[PDB]
RNA sequence: ACCUCGGAGCAGAACCCAACCUCCGAGCAGUACAUGCUAAGACUUCACCAGUCAAAGCGAACCUCAAUUGAUCCAAUAACUUGACCAACGGAACAAGUUACCCUAGGGUAUCUACUUUAUUCCUCCCUGUACGAAAGGACAAGAGAAAUAAGGCCUACUUCACAAAGCGCCUUCUAAAUGAUAUCAUCUCAACUUAAUACCCACACCCAAGAACAGGGUU
RNA sequence: UCUCUUACUUUUAACCAGUGAAAUUGACCUGCCCGUGAGGCGGGCAUAACACAGCAAGACGAGACCCUAUGGAGCU
RNA sequence: GCCUGGUGAUAGCUGGUUGUCCAAGAUAGAAUCUUAGUUCAACUUUAAAUUUGCCCACAGAACCAAAUCCCCUUGUAAAUUUAACUGUUAGUCCAAAGAGGAACAGCUCUUUGGACACUAGGAAAAAACCUUGUAGAGAGAGUAAAAAAUUUAACACCCAUAGUAGGCCUAAAAGCAGCCACCAAUUAAGAAAGCGUUCAAGCUCAACACCUCCCAAACAUAUA
RNA sequence: GAAAUUGGGCGCAAUAGAUAUAGUACCGCAAGGGAAAGAUGAAAAAUACCAAGCAUAAUAUAGCAAGGACUAACCCCUAUACCUUCUGAUGAAUUAACUAGAAAUAACUUUGCAAGGAGAGCCAAAGCUAAGACCCCCGAAACCAGACGA
């Protein structure tokens, strides 16, 4: 058996509170759904041609010969 | 008591946004001011990104109505240039 | 545990909670409202009936007696033409400022039964009365005209 | 079973009482929201968890600047219990090139776009 | 009792969903002999295996039912084909009872703490055969007794015994009235007012009624 | 044997001297009550440290009983 | 029997598996001499290739509730395919819809979703409830969840004659053993609502006249 | 599972390596089982510091024995031992030493050469050759053969 105090009951009240709110300000949106339609049609296909060209670029790095060569150094010694 | 700064227009936590946390700490001596802090620079790159996207978003949403706007002009137009011959 | 049990079962807390914040609150006034601010006619026709008919009046306080000793009184004032009417005051009260009876408003009061009379036999109603050691005679009004005991014995007398 | 649960319509009406109430107009209303996640996705639904995702609230406290059309709105009512929304107001105008670097967004709900750390 | 397959509910509205859960069923029959041959595209019992549907085409005419079933190997057959209540129904080519004699692998000499000297009852008798009752009846209380048990001692006798220890022996055991408001009576008052632990203990060596050792008592 | 046990002797014991094992052992600086799921966790309470002798309430420690193995063995 | 060998017998069973640091990672099932196990799938992991995935709006999905499927926009960043393999599965509890049971069980069996086998704070302790997640140092700050509230039961003071001991049945049963009417007198008391008597007589009610040892300590007063 | 046919040490160094200082001591009636251990120096005709366990040096209210600390060891505050088996009892006195992942079909990565590769055999519709990189320890009752035993 638990109980509940006022703490439990102020602060459910305040989420009731920030709740209410979020439903005022989602009652009017800007455009009609007829309007907003391919807004942003553009925008989103450039964005998954950047995803899919990320994907599809993909593959082993250049190697050189200075590296190959720059392991010779570990027996540099003084004259 | 951060209730009280939301009254007052102020970040509800000090260390927020403000003259607290965004002058610099120190300067030399001689009053060259500073490099920046690197908490500053991070937070400016995130405002600006933020504000980047507001001015991005607006647009799209004004671009969308005007487009739709000559869409129905247009069909009006495909209307009226109809009910002829 | 199913959904239906036998006796009542736990609810999850925020159930709980739920059933708390959402309880009635009832409404509380700024001031509390409580701190805010046909027999009878047959009463009348009678009474005042009897108010035009009789020419003397007498009254007693005829609570004291048992019934069979109701009865020999109302036998012994049934030999003589008198009437005894037992009828509340509540309603004579107002009775006797309607027939312009000022001296008779102090008079009607408790138990009482009316003697109402054209015909004197108060003294030999009296003599009835000087059998049994109580029951006064409560003063009358014969014809706008108030009798004190002392003046039921002269007239009487 | 606990299901994915629809909201009616009535629910998403402003009354006249309610433009007394908070701040807004229902003819001219607000392009951009502000959303900000207060509570949890640990013990929500694995759906409330990935609208969360989506629009970018995987940070607490944080805000997020959306569109104020349908869709966005039908995301927002799915995890209107989590989040916070306040019209994003701007009482200048929006920031310009100029002034894109010297913004600053305040807890009112406002945006200005000249930010000193004076006092007036 | 069951073991495989199908229908319905569970599982209300795409699909899926268990139970030694609730109810029905199946292990065929009938007709046709183009129930010929081919072939796009699909579905699919949550895998696989199996299952299903199928346009176009060539060739001809001008299947019902829900389930209605069985892999591989092997046989039989010139060939086409055929072969299990393999029902434990994904089927080992052919193998029962029992073991309290069962067996194996598995599953369900005190170290520490604590501790080691915190008066009841029965019967008798009296008060009294009074109170009370009205006769029958018949008190309490307090007192004397005798017992018994428990508790604490002790050895004068008795008994086991004998510089002593014992018991079968003895000793001791200390809520109810008036008054009275709310509610002028009354009223017991979750109304107020008034009234009805002492005792105990406390500063070398030798012998001891003290003692496991240590301690203690005595040594004039 | 028991009501109902008592006394004594020996042994054992305990102390002193010599000699000197074993089962056991996560670490321990190893309390009580209630509660939880109990020396150790929670709430209370208690609480200078240290041997020696006892006690056996607790801590810590085989024989059964059931099931399983596409595990054995024996008997009919 | 015991010894040596086969023999490192075999063991789906028990027990054990040794440096560092980082990363990704948990719950459909189908067959099986099978339920202490394996195989396939599902989930998981890496590498690779590509192109969509997820969220979803109208429209749409059958006759005899919550929702789901489908799905452009939009918000996002993933998904599918190819290659290569291991491992995991009687999960538990809570919320909800149910089945079996006793509308018992920390009981058994499904479904949807959480959480736990991953962190920290709270709820007394505390796998599963609430808050909360992504990792370091700080003798900074704002918050989240978060403290059980209750205390009861007075009641109307009176006032009662008469047709009548209402008829019938009943020894008589009278307002009160039963049937039927239930009128009436004074100002007004029912041919009677409870005691009560074989029956009575007596008592009230309505109505008349006044109206094993409890278990934080505690505390009702200073501005949220 | 054929055939024709073809043609000294990137060892061990006294718990290791042999069981081996020895098949001795010991155990068994017997067949048979089967150990352990040594360290000077050129000359013996030259006699340090380090495991556990203790001792130097017993102990002081309180509690997985620490951590935060702190002027201060304790006192204050925080803190349900480790392994393993389960969704969430087992084993361990302590120290030292010993004691448990063995396979390159296919794929991948890196070279060589490339319509060919390979030091015959084999593969090849970008392949082939070479390398790298993957697969544990202990434990029955038993069964069989041959001995040794009354
Ligand atoms: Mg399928
Ligand atoms: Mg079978
Ligand atoms: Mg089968
Ligand atoms: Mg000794
Ligand atoms: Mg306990
Ligand atoms: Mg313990
Ligand atoms: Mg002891
Ligand atoms: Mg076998
Ligand atoms: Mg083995
Ligand atoms: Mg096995
Ligand atoms: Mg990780
Ligand atoms: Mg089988
Ligand atoms: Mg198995
Ligand atoms: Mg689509
Ligand atoms: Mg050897
Ligand atoms: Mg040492
Ligand atoms: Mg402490
Ligand atoms: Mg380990
Ligand atoms: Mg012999």
């Amino acid at each position: 058996p638990r109980f509940v105090s006022l703490r439990a009951k102020q602060n459910m009240i305040r989420r009731l509170e920030i709740e209410a709110e979020n439903h005022y300000w989602l009652s009017m949106p800007y455009m009609t759904r007829e309007q907003e339609r391919g807004h942003a049609a553009v925008r989103r296909r450039e964005a998954f041609e950047a995803i899919k060209a990320a994907a599809t670029s993909k593959f082993p790095p250049h190697r050189f010969i200075a590296d190959q060569l720059d392991h010779l150094n570990v027996t540099k010694k003084w004259s | 008591g951060g209730q009280w700064r939301l009254q007052q227009g102020l970040a509800a936590n000090p260390s927020g946004y403000g003259p607290l946390t965004e002058l610099p700490d120190w300067s030399y001596a001689d009053g060259r001011p500073a490099p920046p802090m690197k908490g500053q620079l991070r937070r400016k790159a995130e405002r600006e990104t933020f504000a980047r996207r507001v001015v991005l978003l607006s647009q799209e949403m004004d671009a969308g109505l005007q487009a739709w706007q000559l869409r129905q002009q247009k069909l009006q137009e495909e209307q009226r240039k109809q009910e002829n011959a | 545990s199913k959904a239906v049990t036998r006796h009542r079962r736990v609810m999850h807390f925020q159930r709980q909670k739920l059933m708390a914040v959402t309880e009635y609150i009832p409404p509380k006034p700024a001031i509390h409202p409580s701190c805010l601010p046909g027999l009878i006619r047959l009463l009348r026709r009678e009474i005042a009936a009897v108010f035009q008919d009789n020419r003397m009046i007498a009254v007693c306080q005829n609570v004291a007696l048992s019934a069979e000793d109701k009865l020999l009184m109302r036998h012994q004032l049934r030999k003589h033409k008198i009437l005894m009417k037992v009828f509340p005051n509540q309603v004579l009260k107002p009775f006797l400022e309607d027939s312009k009876y000022q001296n008779l408003l102090p008079l009607f009061v408790g138990h009482n039964m009316l003697l109402v009379s054209e015909e004197p036999k108060v003294k030999e109603m009296v003599r009835i009365l000087r059998t049994v050691p109580f029951l006064p005679l409560l003063g009358g009004c014969i014809d706008d005209t108030i009798l004190s005991r002392q003046g039921f014995i002269n007239y009487s007398k | 079973k606990f299901t994915r649960s629809r909201i009616p319509e009535k629910v998403f009406q402003a009354s006249p009482e309610d433009h007394e109430k908070y701040g807004g107009d229902p003819q001219n209303p607000h392009k951009l929201h502000i959303v900000t996640r207060i509570k949890s996705t640990r013990r929500r639904p694995y759906w409330e968890k990935d609208i969360i995702k989506m629009l970018g609230l995987e940070k607490a406290h944080t805000p997020q600047v959306h569109k104020n059309i349908p869709s966005v709105n039908a995301k927002l009512k799915v995890v209107k219990h989590l989040i916070r929304i306040k019209p994003l107001k701007l009482p200048q105008g929006l920031p310009a090139e100029e002034n894109m670097s010297n913004t600053c967004l305040k807890s009112t709900g406002e945006l200005v776009v000249q930010w000193h750390l004076k006092p007036v």
